[PDB]
């Protein structure tokens, strides 16, 4: 946030209808500044994130952050089997590939 | 559950506005002062349920998306014949249901619309629309609701 | 013009009345049917002009918590119905017009009641405004403005006479705007939206009237990015 | 690419069975109407995931 | 870090020294008292569950090394650290159900910077057998309809190296016996009637199965003057062919936190609209509370 | 779900009625040709490639829509075994 | 003139090279900010053309996984450090373009050894693509394509020589955007939305280029709502 007041703009028309509710939710001190409502609100770790599809915003502080995701190996089960028709065993008549 | 509940807050200057006419007028300009929050224990009505009066029930939601009224903050709206407290939100969940079975006085007749939805409180919504209703109606019912429900929700923040 | 171009946006219309109408249109390109039908809709409930009775001033009334005798509403219930009521104004020349009306005795004043004002038309004749007693008397002045979207009472707090209450202002013809972003299907690609959007109007635009309003502002706004300075 | 458009033809008004790993009661086996999908992936309901 | 040098897996250095020559395959460094080792390095080898073990130097040419520093990572470790993931922004709030349950949801994004790409091999083998009803020659041939699908094959007999195998293709061409023992009638007539002089012999040709298979990067062969192998009785030469492919991330793949949140995903997102932060970033992943 | 399937459940005296009667229905429409129908003309039955359902899409896509149109009629024995595929067959061309 | 439409929106910019730019306008209506620096900050982001590396082909490689002896990278990190260059063509008619590079002796090739085409300009000068040692051999054809979006190489999959080896590749030049609505005062009413975008980019095209065919794509597009159905 400190680039902001600096790269030239301020908080969005958006990043204080958040506030409010935020504020009656329980998680600002009412009455202190914006500025310094957004901090309380970064330190408990939300920030105001804006949804991506309508350029509204999301009404409340959603936590984000940095998790280290790792992908998961794939077993032969995983892959997807599909069968029609095919082999058959030789005793018990039933199915088999 | 969220779209449908009501907020409650501060409480420092003694109200039970029921009552007196100058509980009015040095309250509301209370509202107008940091004294008088807008979810408020005065009972019958905090100044909040004072400000905002909706005349048809949609009116009582451009207010929420005119910067003018929370879908948890209580409020007075009139809807079939009959001065209704209720949030904006549980006039619109009224609604969902009362969509997904034309039929606008029966969508009334199932719904407690007094309390929060839990999960306890729709299932009934469900076994009562299947009952009364019918059962392909009420199927479109229940994705009525995995709507809605999978859309606040993602707002709600 | 044969595939990809004449593969061009099918808008299909369907209108009911002046208050209902379901625009089709699809194919469009991943996201794009999200990518347009919220604009119109954040438009179509914030700058489209209209009219409603936002100022109302009663004969002995001064304050907009009381009840008058020999009439059955309140002051809080009878500018309410008020708030119901749907007129009209031809020219820009008009920006404010006070409607007057003046009953008494066994009566149930409707918004057809007032002076028919020249340049002005109610689009809300059969209206339920109250209904009168004996020695019940009843006087008031409404005026009607042209804003855009809803205006708080608070937020303007009109100043007529000294006794007045405001009104909330309620100037989107538009009752709702709904909107749906289905899939469709269209040969190799399947990954097309088919937007849809129906809008409620109380009359005053027609909801297609509405839309030509609605995309010609959020058009004649992209003209706005034209002199670099 | 043409088949496709056949395979999209050959399951209209069709369904077809999805039984889970363990299935407890006939609610562990329900219909659907298929809709074809892209990917080595069923992509199930999230009322139903309730039953199975 | 005591894992990536205990797990052996990333090629470190004994003795201190300077970078002599530098290979995608070697790292001769050379030690300060003469010497110069050369330090093979295992380009894409196969693991036993599949997954690559493909080294890669972190040394530029003529670095004087520090006793005991990496001269090339293991295969997850990003520089001497244990590295088996990646590290994306995480958004944690519920979206229109594609995170229902336990699910998750990936921003388009990821894939468009090769993030979580990984380097799976597959080995598709085959033999020769000899049985009583004549020798399974391993020929470029097959038989009844087609040389459109002939070209990969190429060499005659195996697949040419650099050649996606698209599912269905022809990996390696073999030829049985049809019958048990026996002719056939019907099917004499019929041969004959297009060209009676027909192979009458059979395609049992190993074939990529339903699934996948990509560019093929291997192949060994066992034929006759086996050098120091065992093949099997029954068996005349085994060939073998090493196909590899590129998982990018698709949906069904399961990603996971090393906490617990075990989740699968169900929906890669287009940038153009998923949750973003006041400026210019948005968030590539995204999951439920529901589950905390 | 399925249209009127309420109805239809509310046409019989057992749940498993209305299942043999548009299966067994559903066979009598594909078997004796696609013409056995108790409605066609404008509103029935329709696909969407082009119309095409008009021709020979899911049988049972039919039996449940003709037994929702009170037209057709089922019964413990209503009709005799043997004649009843004789006659049907004789009023019915398409092969 | 004078008032109202001389109050229209101020366009200003700012830009440094082709990289960056911010683009202030000035006061606007209430809650517009919104409608308009979103709709835009999507079609920046997927739907303006580009350019990127497509197919690969390396002197001495069969497949994608293989190890040039001499050079200090793998087929599969030379690869993916290609999709890291940007270049800039000039006209049209280019939709393709080859670049060649021959390259030997203990030198850390740099996109700046690409020999020259005409009408394009790589502005990607100092990536690193290979490190040869002594005696390397990096002989190397590089395709470029224009094209737009994000189109696996799987999807493609084109050949150059059977030898050739195919690359995933995005083609948005965008490289970030977002809007910042501002409450700006001046006078009558501060509830003024001051819109201002901000488009970073790899440089083969401008920000200010980009954001005109962003807001030119939704103007073609707010054309396909015209003859109902």
């Amino acid at each position: 946030f400190g680039k902001r007041k600096g790269e030239g703009f301020g908080v969005d028309k958006r990043e204080v209808e958040v506030l409010r509710r935020a504020e009656k939710l329980g998680l600002v001190t009412p009455g202190k500044t914006p500025e310094e409502q957004l901090k309380e609100l970064f330190l408990q770790g939300k920030v105001v994130l804006y949804d991506g599809r309508t350029g509204e915003p999301i009404e409340g502080p959603i936590v984000v952050g940095q998790m280290f995701i790792m992908k998961l190996y794939h077993m032969v089960e995983d892959k997807m089997h599909a069968r029609s028709t095919g082999p058959y065993s030789l005793i018990t008549q039933q199915p088999l590939g | 559950y969220y779209i449908t509940q009501v907020r409650k807050e501060k409480k420092g200057a003694g109200l039970e506005f029921a009552t007196p006419e100058e509980a009015l007028a040095a309250h509301e300009r209370g509202e107008v002062a940091l004294n008088a929050p807008i979810k408020v224990a005065g009972r019958e009505t905090s100044v909040g349920r004072l400000k905002y009066v909706f005349a048809n029930p949609d009116e009582a939601l451009l207010a929420v998306a005119h910067g003018i009224v929370d879908l948890q903050d209580v409020v007075t709206v009139r809807y079939m014949g009959k001065r209704l407290e209720t949030s904006p939100g549980r006039i619109l969940f009224a609604r969902i249901v009362a969509e997904a079975v034309e039929d606008e006085k029966v969508a009334w007749e199932l719904i407690q619309l007094d309390v929060p939805q839990e999960k306890n409180s729709l299932k009934d919504l469900v076994y009562q629309a299947f009952l009364r209703l019918g059962m392909e109606k009420t199927a479109r019912l229940l994705d009525a609701l995995k709507y809605y429900g999978f859309t606040f929700s993602t707002t709600s923040g | 013009m044969l595939d990809s171009k004449l593969k061009a946006p099918v808008f299909t219309v369907r209108t009911q009345g002046r208050e209902y109408g379901e625009f089709v249109l699809e194919p469009l390109e991943r996201g794009f049917g999200v990518t347009l039908g919220n604009p119109l809709r954040r438009i179509l409930l914030s700058s489209i002009p209209g009219t409603a009775v936002t100022s109302v001033y009663i004969e002995d009334v001064l304050h907009e918590f009381s009840t008058i005798p020999g009439v059955k509403e309140d002051v809080v219930e009878i500018i309410l119905n008020l708030k119901e009521l749907v007129v009209r104004f031809l020219n820009p020349s008009l920006q404010t017009v006070t409607l007057l009306l003046k009953a008494e005795g066994p009566k149930e004043v409707k918004a057809r009641d007032f002076l028919p004002v020249a340049d002005v038309e109610i689009m809300n004749p059969d209206l339920h405004i109250a209904t009168l007693e004996e020695g019940g008397r009843l006087n008031m002045e409404v005026r009607v403005d042209r804003g855009v979207g809803y205006v708080p009472a608070e937020k303007h707090g009109i100043k007529d006479r000294i006794n007045a209450i405001p009104v909330d202002a309620v100037f989107s013809p538009v009752r709702r705007v709904a909107f749906q972003v289905e899939d469709t299907r269209l040969g190799q690609r399947t990954d097309l939206d088919k937007l849809t959007l129906r809008i409620w109007t109380d009359g005053s635009v027609t909801p297609l009237e509405a839309l030509n309003q609605a995309v010609e502002i959020l058009r004649e706004h992209l003209t706005y990015f034209s002199n670099p300075q | 690419d043409e088949v496709w458009d056949a395979l999209e033809e050959v399951i209209h008004g069709k369904v077809v069975l999805l039984n889970r790993a363990p299935t407890l009661h006939r609610l562990g086996i329900q219909a659907f109407q298929p809709v074809l999908v892209e990917g080595q992936s069923i992509q199930l309901h999230p009322l139903v995931c309730e039953a199975f | 870090e005591r894992v990536v040098r205990d797990s052996l897996a990333a090629l470190y250095a004994e003795e201190d020294g300077e970078v002599a020559k530098v290979d995608g395959n070697r790292i001769v460094v050379r030690y300060e008292d003469g010497r110069l080792v050369e330090y093979p390095l295992r380009r894409f080898y196969r693991s036993n569950q599949g997954t690559a073990l493909d080294q890669r130097p972190r040394v530029v040419v003529g670095q004087r090394v520090r006793k005991g520093d990496l001269l090339a990572d293991g295969p997850a470790s990003e520089n001497g650290f244990l590295a088996l993931g990646q590290n994306v922004l995480v958004a944690i709030m519920p979206f229109d159900g594609y995170n229902f349950e336990d699910a998750i949801v990936i921003s388009e994004e990821l894939l468009k910077r090769d993030f979580y790409t990984s380097i799976h091999i597959e080995r598709y083998e085959i033999e020769a057998r000899d049985t009583k009803l004549g020798p399974e020659r391993i020929t470029r041939d097959i038989p009844h309809l087609s040389e459109a699908a002939l070209r990969d094959l190429d060499e005659e007999g195996v697949v040419r190296i650099g050649a996606e195998v698209k599912p269905g293709d022809i990996l390696v061409g073999r030829t049985s016996f049809k019958g048990e023992s026996e002719p056939t009638p019907e099917e004499r007539l019929l041969r004959s009637i297009f060209g009676e002089k027909a192979r009458d012999v059979k395609d049992t040709s190993l074939r990529v199965p339903p699934g996948e298979g990509g560019i093929v990067v291997r192949t060994v062969r066992l034929r006759r003057g086996d050098p120091g192998v065992e093949l099997k009785p029954g068996v005349r030469e085994v060939v073998r062919v090493y196909v590899a492919q590129k998982r990018k991330l698709q949906v069904g793949d399961k990603l996971a936190n090393r906490h617990g949140n075990k989740g699968v995903v169900a929906k890669i997102l287009p940038v153009e609209d998923m949750p973003h932060l006041p400026d210019g970033t948005p968030v590539d992943v995204i999951l439920n509370p529901l589950g905390v | 779900a399925e249209p009127g399937i309420d109805k239809l459940f509310g046409m019989v005296d057992s749940k498993y009625r209305l299942t043999v009667v548009v299966a067994k229905r559903a066979q009598q429409l594909l078997r004796h040709g696609f013409k056995n129908t108790v409605l066609e003309p404008e509103e029935r039955p329709k696909m969407q490639t082009l119309e095409g359902l008009f021709d020979d899409p899911n049988a049972e896509t039919w039996a449940m829509k003709e037994l929702l149109t009170g037209r057709l009629v089922f019964g413990e024995n209503l009709v005799p075994e043997d004649r009843l595929q004789k006659e049907m067959e004789r009023i019915y061309p398409g092969e």
